[PDB]
DNA sequence: AAAAAAAAAAAAAAAAAAAAAAAATTTTTTTTTTTTTTTTTTTTTTT
């Protein structure tokens, strides 16, 4: 945890980051609802099987 | 076959509630009448007032505004069922019917800056300015194929999975038969729907001054594709959703959000206008057919005292003349141009703002605030297709409207010359090598100029006091020199009027409070009595709304000059050209050409329209003659 | 869902047993004769008239309109099957493709084995052996649509649209059926092309190569392959049919075969054709689904209005001694007076006669300098509408690259092509330059060069060329050596108040405002169509100056030059102007020899134009 | 959705011809009376005499014999339409009306020995003795599920892909809702079909002396499951087809064959 | 008629031929968008 002073020289538009996702299989259509995404700049590797 | 749904309690309840809401015979009948109207007009979208839905059923309103997709599906199923009940033959023509919304959205009425994640899957109403408007592409929803080898015909159905998970099998376009025979797609039998994507930006005036704009992407499906163009102010109501990405074993949390518009409406709700009102207008026209024009003129700008002839001319402008499109394609303009050249503080700017507030399609331009390409059309390159595109300017937008040019005198000679074609023939001819275009701008110009030296020096001729050339002045059909007369009696009149207007207070709404410095309440620009009550503090007067409606109805009428008025106007024009028409010590404020005869004809036609005459009679001709006589001459003192 | 074999038989019946009296009441079997010519290879394109089809089978026309591409193919196959039974003699092998077709048919007959069943992939593609094209002339019942109104509901439909051509590419070779030759089997592979692109084949499918299990690589050939002339134009909405506050919309028309080289930029064209999509593969689409671009596959392009492409009484009116005055009067009748300026504009329309003994232009340049509100812009606009090839420039809206050319990124391939501005589009036509005196100095220099050299020498950074702008100039301005030295005629129009003249003008204008037409006169003014026809008939009537006129013309020139010298500008350009104006008058009179009356009218026009300056 | 045929000329012609044959009213109503009799008896399998079918339309007879599945489906559609026309409520009661064949099969009449791969996808009438039988098992043709969490009721359908390409999607039994809500199957509401497998061996008194006997596997379904027991000299009229193998990746090219019985007869 | 021997059968155990099941992220590409630079065009200032 860090506390720093600065000045904001830009601010991107507000976009939608998923906190939960529901992934459905193409073959059997079964779902894997409510997969907890990590917070911040980070991605998720979908299950392969 | 797969997992079909046998019975669904929530869907059944929703469809029953929506069908009940749509069936209105024990109730007033608004929506039964609306469905009948759309049947008659051959449409497949119904605009349902969220206020009415909330009034008849609060639960359905909350459900529709908080979970829109399936709720709108149920509503559209109910709509199709109701349309089938009214008439099944028409219901069979269209595969589906759509439910657009309107009315007031409490917290769902947001700007592109305020349209955040919290409104995902909800119905939202966003008002903004269009920036980008892609091409209308056809999107295939049902493709017909033919196999020449086996003579078979096939139909492939593609579901609208814009925001739902889509698998490749859904989107596989077939090309070969089961045994690899070639398939030919039959375009005449396949089904395509128009699709477009636009961008809505936070309105520049409503957005915070400091920060950069915020925009939202809007998908318009069939029936909503060419409703908006870049630069327009529009209200889009629809579902704010998330767009699926593409197949991939890795993903960032980021999602691309859009708005699937269910209805789009113009900000120019004032650009468009009951039997009670129609009969009221008829009786108003019939009763006092002679002084109606004068009454309208006096009531035009109630907050400005005097300026009787100026207000008459402004009324003539708002009415406009009658264009003459000849058998050979020749064009004679019908609009009317007024130049208020005046001393400081004589209410010319206030007249401009009045016309801005009143007239439909009124564009405010300033001297140096709208230069060249910003004032007329322009040509640019897409920068993506490397192709040239037109961009409408102030006057192209104001086509069939009015342009209020404040501080017209202080426009560059370049811009003033560029405006000549718009003034005369009402069009902008612009070309770059790639693209040449002839845009229509049949606008009427209302200019507010101050004379050279600041204040009109009455010792010098009007030609000298007006720092404009005769070629430019001839463009303005009416030219009014508005002096700040130093008469103590008129000063008393003006001071009394001003102080009364400053003392006026709103009826009941206000009791001593301060005017406030918007999303909380419905946006007025998009919101859905012959005489005023004779308040003594305002009068010591036709109603604004009735004046608007009457002017709208009288604009369409097309009076035709009668031989008597033609002879009178011709004789008066000959005299006006003659030298005797101006005595000694009187100077012409603008040279008299055939443009002034056209001015006379247009003013007489405007008067006849004010009276709904259907014929421009000697009364109208004499009024136009008198106004021209007042406007085109000035008495210079020594 | 219909039996396409039955539809093919129906179209065959129509083609074989349809007839009309197009030739002086002589039943000639129009489409039978066209089929004869197609078989003889004396005709490439066949235009089927859906009006003719509906004359007997309206429901077939409805089916065609609902699904044109399918029925286009059906008609093409019907014609293909019909050609052999109409063939009467041997084709002369017009071209290399004809040689290839005859070779392929000969060797197929040689290796026929008629009873043997051949694999479907073992035959010549139909498009590979056509040498003809079939297009539809839209039915008269179908009202023309509007580019904006032609939407997804019209996909695959035979729509007819009207508009202005804002751009057209140059005829390029587009491959219809790629051909390949193998390095092992000596058999030809074919690949018909339907997509905008394609992947060239690598391995050969020939029966011999498959049997031998050889590598069988094959090479793409531009020789045996089939191409078709390909043009891509952009048509634009007419001004009169655009929404109130909207800019006109443009549609991409694709022209192929005999329809190319018909429409050039600026033309008013009515295009009948099929509205079709183009799949948008590649782009990472925002919205899932088979979204596709759109275009108009052209079938019948016609020129409209000024772009358009006689009876004994018509010849009588031409021969009438007053024909010149009639033509001068019929120009912009709603504008009162200005009879002499109307005559001058008629002469500008007709032109002189170009001579290349050092090439001296035969164009006539006229500059109407005048006081405000004297019909200058009205006459400019009337000429713009009248002249078959014309452009109009008002002020600085179309300035710089709007008058000259510019380099623009092409689309069919992607590169720097040259797009012509107003002057280029007016080439061999007329350019109406309103508000001349206010134009920029660079544009004025360009007009100066155009008025004498008929060229535009651009040497900017991205461009270095010399455009051809052989356009007459009709300029307008308000109040000069810089213009009087150059312009052929400089006409001053001052509106001096006068009771009688103003009264007559007011009566004329009031009658115009009343009845949306000019007041009746002794003779009915001629329509724009008839005027354009007569102007064009005059253009190709080059007369010559006899040796007799030399002395008279020289005397007139020296006299007028003495007048100019004495008074407080005459040059060789004055005599050139007299010559070309006299030649234009002779053209109007339909004689091959310039006469004393021609020179007299030329000098009278010059004298009155100069008198206007005083 | 997916591909849906609109103009199948062959299917339309087959349906028209089969309905014309089943009309029979002018042709002394033989099959009209048979349809009425099965309606009264509460049966949903029509036995058609191939000799009468050939006499009426030899083209249809040959097409049916040489193309079993397609023509049988067309015949069943025609039979269902005819049953609806005679009595609609019964047609709605029974989803699919089956057609079995009978009569003189010129060459298609064979034994388990002479039944070779030349008869695949054809109608064969094989004689023999039932060497063994299997228990009658129910295969779910339409399952119904109820979700307590949402009170929803879904119904999944499984097609008869016995001798057709089958994918994991078609043969997955739902056990959760889209939100991972456990389901409960409504056995009473679900639709099952009885299915049995028997083995027909060449009759010993007919087999060549001293050789081992030739067998064939036969599949019986609803209304034919218990038509025979071991030791029954039965005549099975059916369609000879190759049974699909399990999803592999490497195939040896060997395909088990089987006879989908459309009719079973005893002595 | 009863005892012993022979064989005949039934059932259980065992070993291959064919078929069926299980296990499975990382590297490279391209598209968009955004910025920088050049030249032409337009605008403004001074004489
Ligand atoms: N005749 C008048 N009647 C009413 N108000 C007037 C009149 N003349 C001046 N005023 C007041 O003086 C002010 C002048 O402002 P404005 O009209 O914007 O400038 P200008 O009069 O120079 O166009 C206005 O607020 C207006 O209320
Ligand atoms: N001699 C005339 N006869 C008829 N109408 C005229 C005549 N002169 C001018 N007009 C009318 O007056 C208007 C002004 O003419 P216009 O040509 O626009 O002015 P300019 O000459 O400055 O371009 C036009 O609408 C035209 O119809
Ligand atoms: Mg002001
Ligand atoms: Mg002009
Ligand atoms: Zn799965
Ligand atoms: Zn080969």
């Amino acid at each position: 945890l860090v506390k720093i002073p600065g000045i904001i020289i830009a601010a991107s538009a507000v976009r939608a980051k998923a906190t939960r996702i529901s992934i459905q299989c193409r073959s059997c259509r079964n779902t894997l609802t409510n997969i907890a995404m990590r917070p911040g700049l980070e991605g998720y590797a979908l299950p392969r099987k | 076959a797969g997992t079909v749904v046998l019975d669904d309690v929530e869907l059944r309840e929703a469809q029953r509630d929506y069908l009940d809401f749509l069936d209105d015979e024990e109730d007033q009948g608004i929506y039964q009448s609306k469905v009948r109207e759309l049947i008659s007009d051959n449409q497949y979208r119904l605009i349902v007032n969220v206020n009415d839905l909330r009034r008849k059923n609060e639960k359905r309103a909350n459900r529709l505004l908080n979970n829109a997709f399936e709720e709108l599906v149920a509503f559209q199923r109910a709509l199709k069922d109701f349309v089938a009940s009214i008439d099944a033959t028409y219901a069979k023509q269209y595969e589906e019917f759509y439910v657009g919304l309107e009315g007031s959205f409490g917290s769902k009425h947001v700007s592109p800056r305020t349209l955040t994640s919290c409104f995902l899957s909800c119905v939202v109403c966003v008002e903004g300015i269009v920036t980008k408007c892609s091409l209308v592409r056809p999107k295939v929803v049902r493709s017909v194929h033919y196999c020449p080898a086996t003579k078979k015909t096939i139909e492939r159905r593609y579901s609208d999975l814009t925001t739902l998970v889509a698998f490749p099998s859904s989107s596989v376009y077939p090309t070969k038969d089961e045994e690899n025979n070639p398939l030919e797609t039959e375009y005449g039998l396949s089904v395509y729907k128009d699709h477009q994507t636009i961008t809505i930006q936070e309105m520049p005036e409503k957005a915070p001054a400091g920060q950069l704009p915020r925009s939202v992407d809007v998908i318009l499906d069939d029936d909503l594709v060419d409703k908006a163009k870049p630069g327009d102010r529009v209200q889009v109501v629809g579902t704010y959703r998330c767009l699926p990405g593409k197949k991939g074993g890795y993903t960032s949390g980021t999602f691309r959000t859009v708005l699937i518009a269910c209805n789009v409406k113009q900000m120019s709700k004032d650009a468009q206008p009951s039997a009670e009102d129609i009969a009221k207008i008829k009786k108003f026209s019939k009763t006092r057919s002679k002084d109606i024009f004068d009454q309208l003129a006096k009531s035009l700008a109630p907050s400005i005292h005097g300026h009787d002839y100026v207000k008459k001319a402004i009324l003539c402008l708002l009415l406009g003349g009658v264009e003459r499109d000849l058998e050979n394609g020749s064009h004679i303009r019908g609009d009317i141009n007024i130049l208020l050249i005046g001393d400081p503080s004589v209410a010319k700017s206030q007249l401009l703002r009045y016309v801005l507030c009143t007239a439909p399609r009124a564009i405010p331009t300033t001297g140096r605030g709208s230069s060249g390409v910003g004032l007329t059309a322009a040509v640019t390159t897409d920068q993506e297709t490397g192709e040239r595109r037109l961009e409408a300017g102030a006057m192209v937008l104001a086509d069939r409207g009015v342009v209020c040019i404040d501080e017209f005198d202080k426009m560059s000679d370049m811009d003033r010359t560029a405006i000549h074609e718009v003034m005369e023939q009402g069009r902008v001819t612009i070309a770059k090598a790639g693209i040449h275009a002839r845009l229509n701008a049949r606008c009427s110009v209302l200019a507010a100029a101050n004379p050279v030296y600041g204040r009109y020096d009455q010792y010098k001729t009007p030609m000298e006091n007006i720092g404009l050339q005769d070629s430019l002045l001839s463009r303005f059909d009416l030219l009014f020199i508005m002096l700040d007369q130093m008469d103590p009696e008129q000063d008393r009149e003006i001071s009394d009027h001003v102080l009364r207007m400053h003392r006026y207070r709103a009826p009941g709404e206000q009791d001593g409070d301060a005017m406030p410095l918007i999303l909380a309440t419905d946006d007025p620009n998009f919101s859905q009595q012959i005489y005023e009550k004779h308040d003594n503090l305002l009068h010591g007067m036709v109603s604004a709304a009735f004046m608007k409606k009457y002017i709208h109805v009288a604009k369409i009428i097309k009076p035709v000059l009668t031989q008597e008025s033609a002879t009178y106007i011709a004789e008066e024009y000959s005299r006006l050209r003659s030298q005797d028409s101006m005595s000694s010590d009187t100077a012409r404020t603008s040279p008299v050409t055939a443009r002034t005869l056209e001015t006379l004809i247009r003013l007489a036609t405007a008067h006849a329209k004010a009276r709904m005459s259907k014929t421009v009679d000697l009364q109208d001709a004499e009024e136009a003659v008198e106004l021209v006589q007042y406007a085109y001459f000035k008495k210079v003192l020594e | 869902l219909k039996d396409y074999a039955l539809e093919k038989e129906k179209v065959k019946k129509f083609l074989q047993e349809f007839y009309q009296d197009d030739e002086l009441g002589k039943k000639q079997f129009k489409y039978g004769n066209q089929l004869v010519r197609l078989a003889h290879r004396e005709q490439v394109a066949l235009y089927v008239d859906l009006d003719d089809v509906a004359e007997d089978d309206p429901e077939l026309v409805d089916s065609i309109c609902e699904n044109a591409r399918r029925y286009a193919k059906l008609f093409a196959d019907a014609v293909q099957e019909l050609l052999p039974q109409y063939k009467e003699r041997e084709v002369v092998n017009k071209d290399v493709l004809d040689v290839y077709i005859e070779h392929r048919l000969m060797m197929e007959q040689r290796s026929r084995d008629p009873g043997m069943v051949r694999s479907p992939q073992n035959q010549y593609p139909a498009e590979l052996m056509r040498r003809f094209e079939l297009y539809f002339q839209g039915p008269s019942s179908n009202k023309p649509r509007v580019i904006r109104e032609v939407r997804a509901d019209s996909v695959g439909k035979l729509v007819t649209v009207r508009g202005i051509v804002t751009r057209v590419s140059e005829v390029k070779p587009k491959m219809v059926v790629a051909t390949y030759t193998c390095d092992q089997c000596g058999a030809e592979t074919y690949q018909p092309i339907q997509s905008p692109t394609f992947m060239p084949l690598i391995m050969c499918p020939s029966q011999e190569c498959q049997t031998n299990r050889s590598g069988g690589r094959l090479y793409l050939q531009t020789r045996g392959s089939r191409f078709i002339k390909f043009q891509e134009m952009k048509m634009q909405e007419h001004s009169d049919q655009v929404p109130v506050g909207n800019i006109p919309r443009s549609i991409t028309v694709l022209v192929e075969g005999e329809n190319t080289r018909i429409a050039q930029p600026g033309d008013h064209v009515s295009v009948t054709g099929i509205f079709l999509p183009i799949l948008r593969t590649g782009f990472r689409q925002v919205v899932q689904g088979l979204l596709s671009e759109t275009y108009l596959e052209a079938h019948r392009i016609v020129k409209m209005n000024k772009s358009e492409d006689l009876t004994r009484e018509e010849l009588r009116q031409i021969a009438e001694e007053d024909f010149y005055e009639k033509l001068a009067a019929s120009i912009a009748p709603e504008i009162y007076g200005h009879e002499d300026v109307k005559k001058a504009l008629l002469l500008l329309l007709v032109g002189g006669v170009d001579q290349s003994p050092m090439k001296i232009r035969g164009n006539i340049n006229i500059c109407l300098m005048g006081d405000p509100g004297v019909a200058k812009s009205q006459l400019l606009s009337y000429i713009d509408r009248l002249a078959p090839r014309s452009q109009y420039t008002t002020g600085r809206g179309s300035s710089g690259v709007g008058l000259t050319a510019a380099v623009l990124r092409d689309s069919v391939s992607g590169e720097l092509t040259l797009e012509g501005g107003a002057l280029v589009l007016a080439d061999q036509g007329v350019c109406c330059i309103d508000e001349f005196d206010k134009m920029a100095e660079a544009d004025r220099t360009a007009i100066h060069e155009v008025m004498e050299q008929q060229t535009i020498s651009i040497a900017k950074a991205g461009i270095l060329t010399t455009l051809n702008a052989r356009c007459s100039i009709l300029a307008a301005a308000n109040p000069p050596a810089a213009l009087l030295s150059r312009f052929d005629l400089l006409w001053l129009i001052q509106d001096r108040p006068d009771r009688d003249n103003d009264l007559r003008l007011a009566q004329h204008i009031t009658y115009v405002h009343q009845h949306s037409r000019q007041p009746p006169s002794q003779f009915e003014p001629l329509d724009m169509k008839l005027m354009r026809r007569y102007i064009a008939m005059c253009r190709e009537k080059q007369p010559m100056v006899p040796e007799s006129l030399a002395d008279y013309i020289t005397a007139a020139y020296v006299e007028m030059r003495r007048e100019a010298w004495a008074s407080k500008y005459t040059s060789a350009r004055t005599l050139l102007a007299i010559l070309r104006l006299s030649t234009a008058l002779a053209r109007l009179r339909m004689v091959d020899v310039v006469e004393k009356e021609d020179v007299n009218e030329a000098i009278r026009l010059m004298e009155m134009s100069k008198d206007s300056l005083l």
